[PDB]
């Protein structure tokens, strides 16, 4: 954001040696303001008319109130502004003098003036009283009415009080106040004329020199960023579609601000909320069961599979129950099912939510029956009196699609064991992503072991030693019988997570279950809106894939923070064969990089099993042999590019003696490419392997010496029968 | 139990260093295979590997006798993404390269003293292009190699 650019440097200092002397004047703030409203000042040679890159037709001249008081007749004018959208102050200067009658000079402040002005103080907060006042200082304050400097045509009006009636009408003439004001305050030669025919915009200008000019060079430069910015609705705004329970995420806004360390949530289902501010415990990872979102049973793993979401999946709902039924078999004592009890306030909810339609009454057996309704055309739902239970039935017109026909039963959900007692669940917690600041990984390190590694002697073994170190206690994640896959921290983490929310008033036990969706390498699935706790307290909820990706980059990722992604991405994860795509930096740069030895014959095996056949047959043919010499040949070229001998050299060396191991990889690559009928796969490989060699050997290139294109310096080799001097000349190739 | 795609590898690599066709590699042969791979055993750990198993020419291994051995140190070692994982950690602008800059930035947090020095020191050594900066690839080596 460089704010002042010179076009011509032609003359000798003159020029210079003059605009500088133009802009050591105005106060270093009075620009920051300009270059915080994306203003840009240009000092051109003679470009005087209409010649400016910057001045033809855009938002010209269409209202004639130009210069101090006025004239208009732009084609002899040196100063411009470029008034619409960003500020432009386009100047230029001819020979030497300025001083002698600054009547010139002057407008290069009010010619500025124009600029901040109408966003300074005089309107952009509005007329602020500040200004509003000094407006006032007509006739009415000091007995100064002595304003006959901007004052002349449009307001001459001392017979109409100047205060808000009328101030904002003509907003602009009091800019050609500010202007003239700040002209004045600055001009070279008249400083006082404003502190004697003036008796307070003195003080205004001073006031606004005093560290007036900071101020809204800083009530900007937070709406700087405020601003341009990642929409993310923070605030309750936000802990709305978060499904999180407010006395929860609120009790985890102080975690996050003891550790320093973002919290990222997916999204907790709605008609869950409650059911966990009611108590409910949370399904863990004994349970595959499905939720429901309707009927009754809604926010509950119903027993019965075909009265969750998936009503009418035939197989869903089959497999469905066939992992109820598991869930329990194998994990028993602690998974089951029991009976559906809607306490109070819950219904009430399930109500002014279209769930559920409280209606008629009935007697059956002696006990009350509220029938409840919803509008499921199979099953038919009623709600004990005693008890406040719930039952349901297929409908005498009606079947289950598994093919089952029954009356009046009791809805059982799935409920975890929870200090011996057999609670129903409903949705949990479950992390999006944990992002502990760094510093707080160093406090996860014992003292003992960093110090045995920095009171080391090898400079880079240190490096080795540390890395390791914040490998081992921070990004290591190990698999736990309990809590799926997860770091030790993010276990820590974790515990203080569910006991905050339980030295609260929860009563379910633990409402984070398992470990970060970021280690869910199998399943992984995509959100849309992830609700994120700042390590301060804000609550957050990105929109998009992207946004969140977007948004952990610039808080999270390059901000100092922890944090690592799911290996699975921009892969092709097994469990459910999805590909979720994600911003790999390494990536970014293999356009770049010539390939390794092992990352070379990787890609080979990959083609191998697919098109079943290799760069090279087992055969006879002495020519299919000729290619299986061949490939282990680049496959070592490559293999010697990364030589961790190279460092006994020297940069400028290093670039060279790998653009020729480089060279002579692309080369034997040359060869094959053009060697006997390699699968057409492979030939595009190679012609992808060439691409990169090439950018790779321009890089290096660029870093040295760089007008040789790599196609160039190519032709200039000699791969023939010797070697030999070949590279001596690639040297010279390059001085 | 290596992946199959961990088999294709292991052997679309066995073979290419295979200079007899027959099916077997020598000594120097296995331990240029494994080099390759990325790897690189010691001038005398090359040996209680294969060492151990003679039944051949006593001191050639074949395509299984590879195979097998491959879980001495690989059924084991899940470093490499760790590995991937720091180094996406230091590299702390999204350039997929790590810059003195960044390298002593994060250094830093993690509670050590570095000097300007020092850390023009490390990225040098750990660079082997040149380019006076890091990318995974050499970072990997620098890591790995003992
Ligand atoms: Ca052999
Ligand atoms: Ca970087
Ligand atoms: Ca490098
Ligand atoms: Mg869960």
């Amino acid at each position: 954001n460089n704010l002042v650019k010179t076009e011509f440097t032609n003359e000798t200092l003159d020029k210079i040696q003059q605009t500088q002397d133009l802009l050591k004047k105005i106060p270093k703030d009075v620009l920051e303001i300009y270059s915080e409203l994306g203003g840009e000042i240009y000092f051109t040679d003679i470009d005087l008319v209409e010649h400016k890159e910057l001045q033809d037709l855009s938002e010209e001249e269409k209202n004639s109130m130009n210069s101090r008081g006025e004239k208009v007749p732009f084609a002899s004018r040196f100063v411009f502004e470029k008034k619409r959208e960003t500020p432009k102050l386009i100047i230029n200067i001819k020979d030497y003098a300025i001083n002698s009658e600054q009547s010139k000079e002057v407008y290069y402040e009010i010619g500025k003036g124009i600029s901040l002005d109408i966003i300074s103080k005089d309107k952009s907060l509005d007329p602020e009283f500040l200004n509003l006042i000094k407006s006032l200082s007509d006739d009415s304050d000091s007995s100064d009415l002595l304003f006959s400097q901007k004052f002349k045509e449009k307001l001459e009006l001392n017979n109409k009080s100047i205060d808000i009636n009328f101030i904002k009408e003509n907003l602009t003439e009091f800019q050609h106040a500010f202007s003239l004001a700040f002209s004045y305050y600055f001009a070279p030669d008249h400083r006082t004329v404003l502190e004697l025919y003036a008796p307070d915009m003195f003080e205004y200008m001073n006031k606004l020199e005093k560290g007036g000019f900071e101020k809204i060079s800083e009530s900007l430069k937070k709406e700087g960023v405020e601003k341009d910015r990642i929409d993310v609705l923070k605030g309750e705004k936000a802990l709305k579609a978060s499904g999180l329970v407010p006395e929860h995420a609120d009790a985890f806004k102080k975690i996050a601000r003891e550790l320093n360390t973002y919290i990222l949530f997916r999204p907790v289902n709605k008609l869950a909320t409650n059911l966990i501010k009611s108590g409910v415990a949370t399904k863990g990872l004994n349970v595959h069961g499905k939720s429901s979102d309707w009927g009754p049973v809604a926010g509950y793993i119903p027993f019965d599979q075909d009265l969750s979401k998936k009503h009418g999946q035939q197989l869903a709902v089959e497999k469905g129950n066939l992992e109820n039924k598991k869930s329990i078999t194998e994990h028993e004592g602690e998974i089951g099912k029991i009976p559906l009890k809607l306490d109070h306030l819950r219904i009430e909810e399930l109500k002014e939510n279209g769930i559920i339609l409280k209606g008629k009454k009935e007697i059956d057996n002696g006990k009350k029956y509220y029938l409840l309704e919803s509008n499921n055309q199979v099953y038919e739902f009623r709600i004990s009196d005693e008890n406040n239970e719930v039952q349901y039935k297929t409908k005498e017109g009606k079947i289950t699609v598994l093919g089952e026909k029954f009356n009046w039963r009791n809805i059982e959900v799935m409920a975890k064991n929870v200090e011996g007692v057999l609670k129903p669940l409903t949705a949990d917690y479950d992390l999006f992503a944990l992002a502990p600041s760094l510093t707080e990984i160093k406090k996860q390190i014992p003292q003992k072991e960093w110090d045995k590694v920095v009171n080391t002697p090898n400079s880079l073994e240190k490096q080795k030693g540390v890395t390791n170190l914040l490998i081992k206690y921070g990004i290591e994640r190990k698999p736990d019988s309990t809590k799926g896959t997860l770091s030790n921290w993010q276990k820590q983490m974790l515990d203080r997570l569910n006991e905050a929310v339980k030295y609260t008033g929860y009563t379910g036990g633990d409402v984070v279950n398992h470990g970060t969706e970021q280690d869910n390498e199998e399943f992984p699935e995509k959100d849309n809106e992830i609700f994120i706790i700042n390590p301060e307290g804000e609550f957050i909820l990105t929109k998009n894939w992207e946004m969140t990706g977007r948004f952990i980059e610039k808080n999270i990722t390059g901000k100092d923070y922890l944090y690592y992604f799911n290996r699975s991405y921009n892969k092709i994860a097994p469990g459910n064969k999805a590909y979720i795509e994600w911003t790999d930096p390494i990536t970014k740069a293999k356009i770049n990089t010539i390939p390794t030895s092992a990352e070379f014959i990787k890609n080979l095996s990959s083609i191998r099993r697919s098109s079943n056949v290799g760069v090279y047959k087992d055969s006879g043919d002495k020519d299919e042999f000729a290619k299986k010499e061949s490939v282990k040949k680049i496959a070592g070229y490559l293999s010697d590019y990364y030589n961790s001998a190279n460092h006994i050299f020297s940069q400028e060396k290093k670039r060279k003696i790998s653009i020729f191991r480089g060279i002579q990889a692309y080369n034997e690559i040359e060869n094959v490419l053009k060697s006997k009928q390699i699968a057409p796969e492979y030939k595009n490989y190679f012609q992808y392997l060439k691409e990169r060699i090439t950018n790779q050997v321009q890089l290096l290139l660029t870093h040295q010496k760089s007008n040789i294109e790599f196609k160039l310096l190519y032709k200039q080799l000699n791969f023939t029968e010797n070697e030999t001097d070949n590279f001596e000349v690639f040297q010279k190739i390059i001085d | 139990q290596l992946t199959e795609e961990q088999i294709a590898e292991f052997k679309e690599a066995f073979s290419l260093f295979d200079k007899d066709g027959d099916g077997t590699i020598t000594t120097k042969e296995l331990g240029t295979v494994m080099r390759s791979l990325g790897q690189n055993p010691t001038e005398a750990e090359l040996q209680d590997m294969i060492n151990e198993v003679d039944a051949d020419g006593n001191g050639t291994i074949d395509f299984p006798e590879f195979l097998t051995m491959m879980a001495r140190k690989m059924k084991d070692t899940d470093s490499e993404e760790e590995i991937r994982e720091a180094f996406r950690v230091f590299d702390k602008d999204g350039n997929g390269y790590i810059s003195a800059a960044e390298l002593r930035h994060v250094m830093t947090n993690l509670g050590e003293k570095l000097t300007d020095e020092e850390v023009d020191q490390m990225i040098r050594e750990a660079d082997i292009d040149g380019d006076g900066q890091v990318n995974y690839e050499e970072f990997v080596q620098m890591m790995t190699a003992k």
